[PDB]
RNA sequence: GGGAGCUUGACUGCGAGACGGACAUGUCGAGCAGGGACGAAAGUCGGGACUAGUGAUCCGGCACCUCUGAGUGGAAGGGG
RNA sequence: UCGAUACGGUUUGUGUAGGAUAGGUGGGAGACUGUGAAGCUCACACGCCAGUGUGGGUGGAGUCGUUGUUGAAAUACCACUCUGAUCGUAUUGGGCCUCUAACCUCGGACCGUAUAUCCGGUUCAGGGACAGUGCCUGGUGGGUAGUUUAACUGGGGCGG
RNA sequence: AAAACACAGGUCCGUGCGAAGUCGCAAGACGAUGUAUACGGACUGACGCCUGCCCGGUGCUGGAAGGUUAAGAGGACCCG
RNA sequence: CGUGUAUGUGCGUCCAUGAUGAAUCAGCGGUACUAACCAUCCAAAACCACCGUGACCGCACCUUUCGGGGUGUGGCGUUG
RNA sequence: AGCGAAAGCGAGUCUGAAUAGGGCGUAUCCACACAAGAGUGUGUGGUGUAGUGGUGUGUUCUGGACCCGAAGCGGAGUGAUCUACCCAUGGCCAGGGUGAAGCGCGGGUAAGACCGCGUGGAGGCCCGAACCCACUUAGGUUGAAGACUGAGGGGAUGAGCUGUGGGUAGGGGUGAAAGGCCAAUCAAACUCCGUGAUAGCUGGUUCUCCCCGAAAUGCAUUUAGGUGCAGCGUCGCAUG
RNA sequence: CGUAGACGGUGAGAGCCCGGUACGUGAAAACCCGACGUCUGUCUUGAUGGUGUUCCCGAGUAGCAGCGGGCCCGUGGAAUCUGCUGUGAAUCUGCCGGGACCACCCGGUAAGCCUGAAUACUUCCCAGUGACCGAUAGCGGAUUAGUACCGUGAGGGAAU
RNA sequence: AGCUGUCAACCGAGCGUUGAUCCGAGGAUGUCCGAAUGGGGAAACCCGGCACGAGUGAUGUCGUGUCACCAGGCGCUGAAUAUAUAGGCGUCUGGGGGGAACGCGGGGAAGUGAAACAUCUCAGUACCCGUAGGAAGAGAAAACAAAAUGUGAUUCCGUGAGUAGUGGCGAGCGAAAGCGGAGGAUGGCUAAACCGUAUGCAUGUGAUACCGGGUAGGGGUUGUGUGUGCGGGGUUGUGG
């Protein structure tokens, strides 16, 4: 099928480019790896590829870089915005990993991936401050205290 | 290996006919292949049988 | 039966009346017309003195014809 | 690596009436020098080696025409071009050595899992677009299956 | 009830390993918790002396320069 | 084999009694899974020399002088 | 209303170049003419044309089709309590002979070989009961018995016999192999179903009287003991 | 007597002897029916026919091919429908069908879904009927009847 | 007004106007096996867990509940391994089996006939498998038809018609259109395009942004893009 590249592929084309190829890539190499995408709507797919080029090229990390980023996120309270009435302080939805990666970009600033934020074990959905762990490598780990304000 | 795990496409039954018009019963079997696909974006892989029509139509994500 | 001349009747449309016959086959046939051969003409000529030298139907090929042609015009296919 | 396509630039035509190794042309009074051509130095091009187009090294400031014979003129120029020795691009096959990512492993480990030589998963190590399997296709095929294998006849058979 | 089968001994062929062979549509199983001094198949049949010729036929195994040959690619040419 | 009751020795939870094996402060000597390092098995890309060409030809050249064919060296070139 | 393969035409139509013959068709009969006696035709008049629907009988077609009868074929199931082989776990094998290796002693040997003697207890060893077979013969042969009995006979520590539990299933199993065995059955078990299988073959088919009354030949036949058509019977109608 | 002369029984052919028949009457409860209300939903911040373009009209589908199935149609010139495999479009001056195919005309609007009635049958219950059988008949079974019995078992299967 | 079912009576006892026997309706009890379901099992017989009572001097013993497996909702946890998933725990709600025929969708013979037989037939039959319902299936034109200003969803019945056809053109098989009827509902609803919304995934220009507009002010439906759900809106052939 015809895809749109998000990264560079040797002897294929440039990133952000709409390229026709056999279905082997669009089934076995490119689509699983994310260095391309199904080309659905022209503006849509172009924006998606170019935008993902921006996030992927910034969520990269190295081991000493990971230690530096842990030092960067060893900051203070990270405030979050999710609906919850003060009647019982009970959050109806599940505070998604995007809601915390964006939350720490708003509070402290450093960017990161929703893959690395251990959402399932936070015991979300109580109002107050709660701890969430984030891991980049085999050893490095960062603890983030995340809270919410009243609604 | 003649039922698709996705669309349930099973074999069909017909006759093989010789030059002397000597018909015998046989099966047209589906082209089901052992696929090992992901249900999640993350990439945990579970082995199923999928006909090549389902592979072509992208009903299974072999990510 | 032997010899020579010319020549294609080793025809087309038909056929009164018959022989033989379980049936299917088969066999003879004068005479009419077209267009010819030979003969001056009369006339004879629908292969061979005669009786063997053959294979039903089905299915298909081919050439010709003024037939048919699945809404209509063609075509394919069928038909004679 | 070879082949088929479309596209670009060198490059080609023994003839006798001759200043003619006369590609088929439309325009042809006027195109080619010192961004160093003429004539010399070689190769590229062929050579029926009869002779001619390109470069710089030299070179000095021209060659050319309905010139006339020549069917057809420039072989002075733009745009179309078969014959050919050619490279490259776009596209697609045939093959080859590969890579890993599909797929495969009754190779290891670990987990579901107290119990487990099942099974599934995760992961390392190996193969690998092969194999296996669908569909289409040619072979081999008493391994099996269904069946056929005449009659007359001084019984039937054998002969006929 | 035998001279027939089996047999210990002989050879030949296959099998490099969830082997080959067999039972199954498959998965799976036996082979074998074996690994070529092992396992399956074929013939011969303790022991002793030996086992001739023929490779044309038919199988088996091996090989490839050619001839022939499917599906699949090709669509010149022809027809409506 | 269980079960209840009453009594007897009688170790014990607490005290207390022993056994007790340590660690930190800091002085250190190797024992270290962690570069770089060494030896080992194999060939990354690779030349030389001997000897042949898978086919073409220039061949020592032979056979009824030349029918066919071919023992053998060489260059283009490698089943190498 | 028919002729034609059909388009079509229509008491006509087809063939054909043909008012030129023939095919099929124009209910049937009567007369009068006009043409030939090559079997009569043609035409004018007349007469005018008989089907259909119930139902009885005979025959026939499709159905099990007048009734009875195979060996066998297919589908789905049941069976290894008999027997064949295997798997687990047990039991049995009176009595008596023989006398293997091994060990020990001596002799003999350069050293061996080996022998003689002992202990020793081998073996699909020997004789022989229980047990397992089944070679001969006699009896039985509407038996005591759907395979026995009597007298002898082979094996009898082994490829032995045996109990209990289990596994293999029909084109399949199992077989030291006889086409053996797989529930008194096996060249493909049995049960039910297809199913009332099919049989050019055999058998059977039931009251009466009246009239008539054959054939056993020809031709063809995957035909020859079957059938079709002819011949030959009967009934009805026509003719005489 | 009769709106009752259906049919049985009673000591032999009974309308007036019995049960009944013709004809009427009856349901507390349960169940099946309707009907009227609560209830439920929708429609009305709103109607109508005009005038001129862009988008939309069921996609791994149609169509095409290979091998089959089924159509009266046994592969035939073989349409329509349909399975497996491969390839694989358009959104209306589209696409499908009208027996190969093409052109023109006509009919329709696939790849989304629901749907009553007219139709088939009888384990069981009620009420009847027979130019049906009448104990070797009729169900295998009028009586111990799927019983006794036969078979390891599927199963076979009486007589009275 | 008599009763204690019956074969099938005899004895022994009783009940009944204070309404029995009897009949109809609704209930209660309802051992064990059986889908059989706490576990096991050779069906109808063996062995339990837990909870609440009973009973004993205590164990023993008794009674009533409850305890299978799967599938789907919801809640908790999230192995290898981080995201997480597979899984695990709990609480609900269903499933399972039977049944004579009729329905639908699949698989699919052979005897037989063809005077042999293989195409063909038998026959899509017998049988098997999956599933129902009181009926099912089908059903609202991508249909017929033929130049008629024609029919109009489906199903079923009669014809057409043993016809056109088809067929080792063999034995055989065999329509539909049209036409006459039973019934009526020529019945309904979505998708898409656009508009609004909510949420998810990549994003901010983090700034003059969107809003039907003009005015003024603030300054984010994140500006945006996309996918999903919900609601409007649409539902067609003379095209809508
Ligand atoms: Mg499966
Ligand atoms: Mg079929
Ligand atoms: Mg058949
Ligand atoms: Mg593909
Ligand atoms: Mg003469
Ligand atoms: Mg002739
Ligand atoms: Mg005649
Ligand atoms: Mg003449
Ligand atoms: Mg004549
Ligand atoms: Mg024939
Ligand atoms: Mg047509
Ligand atoms: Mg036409
Ligand atoms: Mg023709
Ligand atoms: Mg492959
Ligand atoms: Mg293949
Ligand atoms: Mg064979
Ligand atoms: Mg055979
Ligand atoms: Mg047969
Ligand atoms: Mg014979
Ligand atoms: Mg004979
Ligand atoms: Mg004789
Ligand atoms: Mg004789
Ligand atoms: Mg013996
Ligand atoms: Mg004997
Ligand atoms: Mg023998
Ligand atoms: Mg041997
Ligand atoms: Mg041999
Ligand atoms: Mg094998
Ligand atoms: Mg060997
Ligand atoms: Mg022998
Ligand atoms: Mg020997
Ligand atoms: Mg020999
Ligand atoms: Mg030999
Ligand atoms: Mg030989
Ligand atoms: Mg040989
Ligand atoms: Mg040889
Ligand atoms: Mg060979
Ligand atoms: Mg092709
Ligand atoms: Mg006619
Ligand atoms: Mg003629
Ligand atoms: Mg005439
Ligand atoms: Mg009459
Ligand atoms: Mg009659
Ligand atoms: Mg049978
Ligand atoms: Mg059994
Ligand atoms: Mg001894
Ligand atoms: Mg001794
Ligand atoms: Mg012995
Ligand atoms: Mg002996
Ligand atoms: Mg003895
Ligand atoms: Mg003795
Ligand atoms: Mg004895
Ligand atoms: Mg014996
Ligand atoms: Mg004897
Ligand atoms: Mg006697
Ligand atoms: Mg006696
Ligand atoms: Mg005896
Ligand atoms: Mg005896
Ligand atoms: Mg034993
Ligand atoms: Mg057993
Ligand atoms: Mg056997
Ligand atoms: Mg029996
Ligand atoms: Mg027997
Ligand atoms: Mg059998
Ligand atoms: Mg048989
Ligand atoms: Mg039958
Ligand atoms: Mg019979
Ligand atoms: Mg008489
Ligand atoms: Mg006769
Ligand atoms: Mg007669
Ligand atoms: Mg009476
Ligand atoms: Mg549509
Ligand atoms: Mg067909
Ligand atoms: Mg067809
Ligand atoms: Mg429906
Ligand atoms: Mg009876
Ligand atoms: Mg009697
Ligand atoms: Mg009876
Ligand atoms: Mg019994
Ligand atoms: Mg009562
Ligand atoms: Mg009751
Ligand atoms: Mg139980
Ligand atoms: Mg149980
Ligand atoms: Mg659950
Ligand atoms: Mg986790
Ligand atoms: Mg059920
Ligand atoms: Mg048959
Ligand atoms: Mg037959
Ligand atoms: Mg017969
Ligand atoms: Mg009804
Ligand atoms: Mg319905
Ligand atoms: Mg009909
Ligand atoms: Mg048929
Ligand atoms: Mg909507
Ligand atoms: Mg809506
Ligand atoms: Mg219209
Ligand atoms: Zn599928």
């Amino acid at each position: 099928m015809k895809l749109i590249l998000t990264a560079e592929v040797e002897h294929l084309g440039a990133a952000g480019d709409t390229v026709e190829v056999k279905d082997g890539y669009g089934r076995n190499y490119l689509l699983p790896r994310g260095l391309a995408i199904v080309a659905s709507r022209g503006a849509e797919r172009q924006a998606e590829e170019i935008r993902r080029a921006r996030e992927s090229k910034v969520i990269r990390d190295i081991e000493h870089a990971n230690e530096l980023k842990t030092a960067l996120e060893g900051l203070g309270d990270v405030t979050l915005s999710v609906n919850a009435a003060g009647d019982t302080g009970k959050l109806f939805g599940s505070v998604t990993a995007a809601d915390v990666v964006n939350a720490i970009k708003k509070a402290g600033g450093p960017n990161l991936d929703k893959r690395t934020v251990q959402l399932a074990k936070a015991h979300i959905k109580s109002v107050g401050t709660h701890p969430v762990t984030v891991k980049l490598h085999t050893g490095v780990e960062a603890k983030v205290s995340l809270n919410v304000v009243a609604q | 290996a003649a039922v698709c795990d996705i669309c349930g496409k099973g074999p069909g039954f017909g006759k093989s006919v010789s030059h002397s018009h000597r018909r015998t019963s046989r099966r047209w079997n589906p082209n089901i292949q052992p696929v090992r696909a992901v249900t999640r974006p993350g990439g945990n892989k579970q082995r199923i049988n999928a006909c090549t029509s389902c592979i072509k139509a992208g009903k299974v994500s072999r990510a």
